[PDB]
């Protein structure tokens, strides 16, 4: 099914009160004042801006946000080294080395993601069979210096036990979608 | 209070007032997060309130918001619009496809930061580095800019 | 069972056509009133 | 004519486009537009990267048009696999694909404007995008570059409640292109800079490969969503808007009426959405289930197996179109029988127009050049990919 | 499992014998695949006269190229495969014309033929090296202005061999031998089991 | 004096700016079409010129002889601008 | 006292001057669902005088350039804006000229120099090119400007503007003379190079404040909102006469006040109401559109006044 | 100690960890660019505004480079900067004896706390930079203060490396822009009519490449070199060269230095950096010295590089559109004086 858009469907022969109305609409730009009742009018609708650090744009559980690693509530972190958050990140942000801790468990001696190198995606939550690497709610991480952005386990783990009331909330509301 | 420290400590914090309350970006427009910030200068979050002014001339540029890829063809550019800026200048590199490579760090087109090509002075982070984050990455600039003392390092030098 | 779907019975009609309306003086009454202006400011 | 390297003057953006031309004084003589300021190796570097972990790639393609792009190659790496998603994957993607293209061309209108000299209709507009966006958000997790249209379907189903709020929005945005148009349809200063401004015959716009409002601007009748259709957009039923007297405004005007038919394919899919799965249930295609990965055996190894390795999709190749809002959006997918691609030419709608900037600009002034480039919608990620 | 109509694969099976017999001086293959796509190949001589007749003939229009691609086969002696895909908007159908061109044996350009060839005809040269004679401009187009190599090789390094940063000393933009922070992680993922006959 | 008054002050204030601006921070584009307008531009300049003694030559007692001046003056320089619009000036 | 009346004039017009952007800053926002600037101080009020600091402390890149035309011409826009407002007369003129019109007509003029002299300054051949749009077009609307005036003035007897106050003691010029009002308006909008008439800083960058960044950005920049005020404030004499008493000057300078306002926040809501027009666009306009118009309504100005015996009181 | 591994360019490991108080410098630019190319771990103490030393960031990789706020007065903050380096360079200098800070203190006093602490610290080696020809006689306050410290520092460090740079030639440099400023002056006194002040001028680079090689040999202890260059100069050459390639009238006028010491008292008694310095002035026709030493360049490995062949970048900004795209060639050369 097609539209004509800008077709003139036919010859509209002149006529006077036709031509007056034109030629009033070229002589007293009566389309431009009509352009200008447009602008008058939102000038007197309420803004839409919001006091950004009072208030926050809403984000929903799902918004991927800053990286952080989650642990067991005993005091356990989740990651086990499976390595596979490594394998499925696409930007080869995530860098783990691993060896049996003393205990004898499995643990990564280094989880190091590059946040300059991450791009977001997200799968690297979706991956974790413990779901011990989490997208987390905060965005607001901007620093002043590139080292920074580089995150080791220590920083990753200490992002994971400041937020971990809201990741808990995040994925509770978010599982039974996924 | 009477003395030619507390006289130059209030001064600059007046030169550091006005330099942090009009900060006129210039924004590199590169690939994506260039739009996550026109969402910026849009209604939800207007950058305006802050004085931070829609868009203005290299020229006439505070700040250079380096949204996007710095490929190997266009560092050359970045470079001299960031050299032809004027001096109290400053960058905010959007994106992690310009704070470090990004996607696409190990492409042979793409620069991996623009801290290789001009320095660098707030990084904000993030695919789409989100447009609150950018304003916050914008705020934190202006925190920085507070902070600096020129005036005192002039009197005690 | 729960998932989100359109309500039962289907949502309601949404418009999409242009509604600009054709609202405005008629241009010979439009040109009078130049005119008039006009022909008493002169007199 | 003085070359003037315009373009890095930042003067119509859309990227960055060092347009070097000739003019003699106020005339343009012969524009040779310059790209690659934003290669970025998009195709090379899927070589070296599984299916899944190459769907980012798209949608950073052209992010305007954040998931079209997505579906352009999801379609693509189906039709390899001989896997169809599920019904409701399906009106999902016909509902975010026209969202989508709302997007795009509220951000090609607008941006139009803006380079014009209007500046309102952005904000007007920036504004219900914004709104937009937070569907994005709350059906993907970001704003923009969600990778939400993976291969096999949707990733995750919407949230309880989107649907709902993707009505209000549509019931309303009319309004909102209303505005806008009593402010620039009829303006009378957009006709002039817009009318008779880059004029393409019709035999001229199939000839350059234009394929987009391009070539339905100029009266040629095509829409690869009714000619060929993909996903469900045959289930729906919406009218191409045509032009004749192809020249900017006219094909701005159809780009306004498609905003106004995708609002008319929202509605229906709000109102025809069914209930049912939204990934394919081989979970040799689409990944298992968390809960069930946690309890079965088979899915773990299946999970464990699809994000570590891949599909491993049979070889063979593929050039799947869709419509995305530029234009045609294809992948011509060569592939192994490995789980990474072997080649993945993205043909952008974009390398195409540009192209035909000096075959549509010439003998015009500087500013034509820029209503021009606005005409085109020229997201230089797509072009320079 | 997909929904496959036989109508095309028998539609298009016998278009691509017709266009054999009427070209059968290039035509050396002409293939459907399962996925309902004709690909008849070409040899390389073939390229103006195949796509002229598919752009001009009543039973045949294909007026609009989609795309012109190179794919590179290191193994294959002529390594590039060029591919060029084409639309008929009057018979609704694409059909994919291949040739195969090796480094230094040009392929004939089709500008003529088509003007969108023109672009894509430069961006084949830039990143895979095939020329095209007759081309009204070749040049670089994606890569850098003294880009030295072709990069969609498949034998070139995916890092490149250069990489760009301001030097003071110099006060001016300057390549160096690449040095990566982190090398690209090569990991290897090809399973070592097979999946069916195919 | 008084005009003068002011006006040093103006440009006073203007040099103290741009001093202060300076002191506190411590080939070839030719178009006959451009050329022809500010031809045109001191055609129609001059004839203002002509044309602003009006005010004064209104309270002649002639008045006859005013009009009639005046309006040839206006009549023939717009059909200078006639032949300017004919003609492919005034087209760009 | 005469210099405290200069101080008056001067100081007041350039604290004005300062709030206009501001007023344009949110004007042009709630218009776009923006709140503009209010965080700066209580409701923006400070946002201006923040910038002009900013702007002063920034270096003067004087980016290379013919050094004297980089300092004389921004001083030349800011001497002549100002130096316009001395013969306004809000009530009464500060110097009162017999021939005031010209003068307000001849300074007006002087400015295309500024344009020129800047453009030529800068070493960018771009610049070069940009000035020409704004020097062209401002002699252009000048021409019509100037008739324009000419045809209001045979209606006042006088070219000293003080007349005007008792030739409207009955009725606003607007009334006779309505169509060469519009063709007021839009010139007045060309010869500020506002919106609908701002090709320069257009598509070049959006001309000759491309090289200039900081004070002599500031000095034009300031001539260019003092003379948005002035050239309103010369539509709110000629053509809205603002209702003058003599027993109490200032309801005179009162209604000065709002109509100024008005017609000042119009052209702010015109430019964000229209984009911008063609180069050719524009003088297509003045030499096609409006010069007929006005050459002839020139001529039925010379003949209204002698047929209805209405020939204008001199002095 | 680092085992060097690597190609050589940015991103590889040199093993050279080093503080260097006054990088901020003209000479201490050049000197953090080839530390920060070979790969050298470089701590950069600081005491000017972030701000400024910006442009220091990107030379260098990611963690080879820090800096650390620090106080010549305060002995704690030279401590802990020498903390971790094993290598300490001093480029501590000024021209004006500032309000709080003397010509003894800048090249004295605080160079030697400096090497001081680099001992207990336990660095490697000190290298340690004074003016050449620095009698402890000399005329100039500075170059006899500046000798001065070359001594003590050898009893708080020894066997620290002295080099010894003549004036410097490249952007940025005070040699070359200077005469090259003296445009402002309608007249440019030169006295003696610039004669019988014949000097040696060395490229930034060279000094910069050779002070490096100075942190990476084992050669060099205890020597002091003397970095020089290509070709002297009696300095009417120069500065008529100077005015050549910038493309300004030269009028070489004399003038007694007995008033001029005068004049660089005026400007000296400018706040802001005064241009021209009673210490500078002379130093400007101290002669230089003769060239019998501990060789500097090409014996720490690099060979000077001319002062025309790059004199066109360093004297372009002065010149007008109508020279701007002069290059060397239409130039002519000054002459050297082997006396
Ligand atoms: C066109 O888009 C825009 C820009 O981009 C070019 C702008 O930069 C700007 C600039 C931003 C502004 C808020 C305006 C700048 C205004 C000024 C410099 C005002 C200066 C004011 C003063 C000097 C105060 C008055 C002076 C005195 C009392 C001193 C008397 C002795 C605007 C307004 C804008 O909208
Ligand atoms: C209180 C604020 C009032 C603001 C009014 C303008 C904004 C609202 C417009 C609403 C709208 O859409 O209708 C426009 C309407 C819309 O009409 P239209 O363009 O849709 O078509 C109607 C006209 N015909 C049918 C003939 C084509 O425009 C008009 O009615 C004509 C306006 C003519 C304006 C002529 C120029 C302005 C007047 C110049 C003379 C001086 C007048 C006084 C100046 C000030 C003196 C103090
Ligand atoms: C008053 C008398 C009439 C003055 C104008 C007519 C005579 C002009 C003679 C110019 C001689 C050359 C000259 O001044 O060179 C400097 C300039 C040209 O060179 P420049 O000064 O731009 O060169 C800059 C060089 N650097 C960057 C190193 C500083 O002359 C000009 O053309 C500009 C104006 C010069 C001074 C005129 C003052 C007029 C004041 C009016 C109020
Ligand atoms: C006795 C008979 C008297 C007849 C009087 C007729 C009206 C008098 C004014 C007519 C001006 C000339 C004209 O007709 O319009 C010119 C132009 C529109 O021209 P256009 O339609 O493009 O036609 C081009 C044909 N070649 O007009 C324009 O495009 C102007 C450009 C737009 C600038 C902004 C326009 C809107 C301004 C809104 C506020 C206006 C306020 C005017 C009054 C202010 C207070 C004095
Ligand atoms: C900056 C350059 C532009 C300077 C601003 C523009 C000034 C324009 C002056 C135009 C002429 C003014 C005038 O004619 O008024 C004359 C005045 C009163 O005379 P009159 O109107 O006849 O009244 C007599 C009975 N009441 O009485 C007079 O006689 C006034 C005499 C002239 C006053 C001029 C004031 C100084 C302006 C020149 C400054 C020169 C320095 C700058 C040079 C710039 C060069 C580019
Ligand atoms: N022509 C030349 O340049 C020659 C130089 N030399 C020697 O080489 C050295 C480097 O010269 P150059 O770079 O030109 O000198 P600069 O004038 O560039 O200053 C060098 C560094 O010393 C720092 N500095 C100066 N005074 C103090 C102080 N009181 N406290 C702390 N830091 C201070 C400065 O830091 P900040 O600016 O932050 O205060 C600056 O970064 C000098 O010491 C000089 O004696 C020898 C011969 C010729
Ligand atoms: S996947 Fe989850 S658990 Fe396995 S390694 Fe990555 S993070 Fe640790
Ligand atoms: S960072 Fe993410 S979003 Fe910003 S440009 Fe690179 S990819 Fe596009």
């Amino acid at each position: 099914t097609y539209k004509y858009v800008n077709k003139k469907e036919q010859e509209s022969e002149v006529d006077m009160k036709s031509a007056t109305d034109n030629a009033a609409r070229i002589l007293m730009w009566t389309e431009l004042i009509r352009g200008l009742g447009m602008t008058l009018s939102y000038l007197f609708r309420e803004p839409a801006t919001i006091n950004y650090p009072f208030e926050k744009g809403p984000l929903s559980p799902r918004f991927r946000g800053e990286h952080a690693l989650r642990r067991y509530p005993s005091g356990e972190e989740r990651c086990i080294a499976c390595k596979l958050c490594e394998a499925i990140c696409p930007a080869q942000a995530i860098t783990i080395e691993a060896e049996p801790r003393a205990d004898g468990s499995r643990r990564t001696t280094r989880y190091d993601i590059d946040m300059t190198k991450c791009i977001y995606c997200g799968f690297c939550q979706e991956a974790c069979p413990v779901d011990a690497i989490v997208e987390g709610p905060n965005f607001e991480f901007s620093t002043e210096t590139h080292e920074e952005l580089l995150y080791n386990k220590e920083k990753l783990l200490n992002n994971g036990d400041k937020w971990e009331a809201e990741i808990a909330a995040n994925i509770q509301a978010d599982y039974l979608y996924r | 209070r009477s003395r030619a420290e507390y006289v130059v400590t209030k001064l600059d914090d007046l030169i550091n007032w006005a330099r942090r309350s009009s900060l006129w970006p210039m924004t590199f427009g590169l690939a994506c997060c260039a739009v996550e910030m026109m969402h910026m200068a849009a209604p939800r979050y207007d950058m305006d309130r802050f004085g931070v002014v829609f868009r203005a001339s290299p020229r006439q540029a505070d700040v250079m918001i380096v949204a996007g890829t710095l490929t190997n063809k266009m560092a050359p550019a970045l470079r001299k619009v960031y050299d032809q800026m004027p001096e109290p200048r400053y960058v905010v590199s959007m994106g992690s496809c310009a704070n470090g490579g990004g996607y696409y760090h190990y492409s042979y087109s793409v620069v991996r930061g623009c801290d290789r090509i001009v320095p660098v002075d707030i990084y904000v982070p993030g695919c789409p580095p989100t447009a609150e984050a950018l304003l916050y990455g914008i705020l934190q600039l202006q925190r920085k800019i507070k902070r600096e003392q020129k005036l005192k390092i002039w009197y005690r030098r | 069972v729960k998932q989100d779907m359109p309500p039962p019975g289907g949502y309601g009609p949404i418009d999409y056509k242009r509604n600009l309306p054709r609202r405005g003086l008629s241009g010979y009454s439009m040109f009078a009133v130049g005119i008039g202006a006009l022909i008493f400011g002169y007199w | 004519n003085m070359t003037l390297n315009f373009g890095p003057q930042h003067p119509a953006a859309h990227g960055v486009l060092r347009l070097v031309l000739e003019l003699s004084g106020e005339m343009v003589r012969k524009c040779d537009p310059h790209i690659g300021l934003l290669h970025r190796g998009t195709e090379k570097l899927i070589e070296y990267k599984t299916y899944l972990q190459a769907l980012p790639y798209f949608d950073r393609l052209d992010y305007v048009s954040m998931m079209c792009n997505e579906q352009a190659y999801s379609i693509a790496v189906e039709k390899l696999l001989n896997i169809q998603p599920p019904p409701r994957a399906q009106w999902i993607r016909v509902l975010f694909g026209e969202i989508t293209r709302i997007l795009n061309h509220i951000m090609a209108v607008t941006t139009h404007a803006l380079d014009i000299g209007a500046m309102t209709p952005f904000f007007w507009m920036f504004e219900e995008r914004e709104k937009m966006f937070e569907f994005y958000e709350r059906v993907s997790g970001a704003r923009m570059h969600a990778a939400y249209i993976r291969p096999g379907g949707v990733h995750q189903d919407l949230p309880l409640g989107l649907l709902d709020d993707i009505y209000e929005f549509s019931k309303n945005f009319s309004l909102r292109i209303d505005e806008v148009e009593e402010m620039l349809t009829n303006n009378r200063i957009w006709r002039n800079r817009t009318v008779d401004i880059g004029v393409v015959t019709a035999e001229d716009a199939l000839n350059y490969g234009f394929s987009g409002v391009m070539l339905r601007g100029s009266g040629i009748q095509w829409d690869l969503r009714k000619t060929q259709p993909y996903d469900v957009y045959d289930q729906v039923e919406f009218d191409v808007p045509i032009g004749s007297r192809g020249d900017c405004y006219d094909r701005y005007l159809c780009r306004v009426e498609e905003m106004r038919q995708s609002l008319r394919i929202i509605e229906q899919c709000l109102n025809k959405m069914p209930p049912g799965e939204i990934k394919v249930d081989d979970a040799k295609v689409s990944p298992p289930k968390r809960a069930e990965m946690k309890t079965s055996m088979e899915s773990l190894i299946h999970h464990f197996k699809l994000y570590t390795e891949g599909y491993q999709v049979p070889p063979g190749a593929t050039y799947t179109a869709i419509e995305a809002p530029k234009g045609e959006f294809g992948v011509y997918l060569v592939s192994d029988g490995s789980s990474r691609p072997y080649r993945c030419k993205i043909k952008a709608p974009g390398f195409a127009h540009l192209a035909g900037l000096d075959k549509m600009s010439k003998g015009h002034m500087l500013a034509d050049v820029v209503a021009i480039i606005g005409t085109q919608d020229i997201v230089f990620g797509e072009i320079d990919r | 499992v997909r929904p496959r109509s036989d109508v095309t694969h028998k539609q298009l099976s016998a278009f691509g014998e017709y266009v054999a017999e009427i070209l059968p001086k290039y035509v050396q293959q002409v293939q459907v695949s399962c996925l309902d796509e004709l690909e008849i190949c070409i040899h390389p001589d073939g390229v103006i006269p195949t796509l002229t007749f598919l752009r001009d003939h009543t039973n045949a229009q294909f007026k609009s190229l989609a795309d012109l691609t190179a794919v590179d086969v290191p193994t294959r002696q002529n390594r590039f495969e060029i591919v060029y895909n084409l639309l008929s908007l009057r018979f609704n159908s694409r059909i994919r014309v291949k040739t195969y061109a090796d480094e230094l044996t040009p392929i004939d350009s089709i500008v003529s033929v088509h003007i969108a060839a023109n672009w894509y005809e430069r961006e084949v040269w830039d990143m895979f090296g095939v020329f095209f004679f007759n081309h009204p401009d070749l040049r670089r187009i994606l890569t850098d202005y003294g880009f030295e190599g072709h990069p969609f090789r498949k034998d070139f390094p995916l890092t490149g061999y250069v990489e760009l940063r301001y030097d003071d000393e110099v006060k001016r933009v300057v390549a160096e031998p690449v040095e990566l922070a982190q090398e690209f992680r090569k990991f290897d993922l090809n399973s070592p089991w097979e999946a069916f006959p195919a | 004096m008084n005009l003068y008054t002011v006006i040093f002050i103006n440009i006073l204030l203007s040099l103290t700016l741009i001093l202060v601006a300076f002191w506190l921070p411590q080939r070839l584009p030719f178009s006959m079409k451009f050329f022809l307008v500010a031809i045109t531009f001191l055609l129609f300049d001059l004839e203002i010129a002509l044309l602003l003694p009006l005010p004064w030559a209104i309270q002649t007692i002639k008045t006859s002889t005013m009009m009639i001046m005046a309006f040839i003056l206006v009549t023939i320089l717009s059909l200078g601008l006639a032949y300017e619009w004919t003609q492919k000036g005034l087209e760009w | 006292m005469f210099f405290i009346n200069i101080l008056t004039l001067l100081v007041p017009i350039l604290i004005a001057m300062a709030f206009l952007t501001l007023v344009e800053r949110k004007i042009l926002g709630y218009m776009q669902l923006r709140k503009g600037p209010n965080i700066v101080g209580p409701y923006g009020i400070l946002q201006p005088f923040a910038d002009a600091m900013k702007l002063f402390m920034k270096e003067p890149m004087r980016p290379t350039t013919s050094m004297s035309l980089f300092i004389i011409a921004p001083t030349l826009s800011l001497t002549l804006a100002l130096s316009l407002w001395v013969p306004l007369p809000m009530p009464h003129p500060l110097i009162n000229l017999n021939l005031g019109i010209l003068f307000i007509l001849a300074t007006s003029s002087l400015s295309v120099y500024s344009i020129l002299w800047s453009g030529w300054a800068s070493n960018s051949k771009y610049s070069l090119f940009g000035a020409l749009r704004a020097v062209a077009q401002t002699i252009s609307y000048e021409v019509t400007m100037a008739i324009i005036l000419l045809s209001v003035l045979l209606m006042n007897g006088s070219y000293s503007l003080q007349t005007l106050i008792t030739t409207q003691e009955h009725m606003w010029l607007l009334l006779p003379a309505w169509p060469m009002a519009m063709m007021w308006f839009i010139s007045t909008l060309a010869e500020t190079n506002r919106a609908p008439f701002d090709l320069t800083e257009g598509e070049s960058e959006l001309g000759f404040n491309v090289e200039y960044a900081a004070g002599p950005f500031a000095l034009f920049f300031m001539a260019e909102y003092t003379n948005i005020i002035l050239m309103n404030a010369l539509t709110t004499i000629i053509f809205l006469g603002p209702l003058y008493y003599i027993n109490l000057p200032e309801l005179y300078s009162t209604n000065f006040m709002m109509e100024a306002l008005l017609l000042s926040s119009t052209f702010l809501w015109i430019r964000a109401s229209y984009p911008r027009f063609r180069y050719d666009q524009l003088m297509h306009l003045l030499w096609k559109n409006f010069l007929p118009l006005t050459l002839a309504l020139c001529m039925w100005h010379i003949s209204l006044p002698i047929f209805t015996a209405g020939v204008p009181p001199y002095m | 100690a680092v085992i060097p591994h690597g190609k050589g360019g940015r991103s590889s490991v040199s093993g050279v960890v080093a503080t260097v108080f006054g990088a901020t410098g003209f000479l201490g630019r050049y000197v953090v660019n080839h530390l920060g190319r070979m790969g050298s771990q470089v701590i950069i103490p600081y005491r000017c505004d972030v701000y400024d030393i910006m442009h220091l960031r990107l030379m260098g990789d990611l963690g080879q480079l820090t800096f650390l706020e620090w106080d010549a007065r305060d002995k704690d903050s030279i401590r802990k900067a020498v903390q971790h380096s094993n290598v300490v360079i001093n480029l501590i200098g000024r021209e004006w004896e500032t309000r709080n800070f003397d010509f003894e203190d800048v090249f004295v006093n605080i160079p030697r706390a400096i090497a001081q602490a680099s001992k207990e610290a336990g660095v490697e080696r000190f290298i340690h930079v004074s003016h050449l020809n620095a009698s402890m006689k000399s005329s100039s306050k500075s170059l006899r203060s500046k000798a001065v410290g070359e001594k003590e520092v050898r009893s708080v460090f020894p066997e620290a490396i002295i080099i010894r740079p003549s004036d410097i030639f490249g952007r940025e440099d005070r040699f070359l822009n200077h005469f090259a400023n003296y445009r402002w002056f309608l007249a440019v006194p030169l006295v003696s009519l610039g004669f019988k002040t014949v000097k040696q001028p060395v490229y930034v680079a060279d000094v910069s490449k050779g002070i490096v090689n100075a942190t990476k040999d084992p050669d060099a202890v205890g020597k002091t070199f003397a970095f020089t260059g290509p070709n002297r100069y009696l300095l009417f050459h120069l500065v008529k060269y100077i005015f050549g390639m910038t493309h300004r009238t030269f009028i070489p006028y004399p003038l007694p230095l007995f008033v001029y010491s005068w004049i660089g008292k005026l400007f000296g008694l400018s706040p802001f950096e005064p241009w021209t310095t009673k210490d500078k002035v002379e130093r400007i026709h101290i002669s230089d010295v003769m060239p019998t030493d501990l060789p500097g360049l090409e014996d720490l490995g690099v060979q000077p590089t001319p002062l025309e062949l790059k004199s066109i970048e360093v004297l372009r900004r002065h010149r007008t559109y109508r020279w701007l795209s002069s290059e060397i060639e239409e130039t002519k050369p000054a002459k050297t004086v082997n006396y």
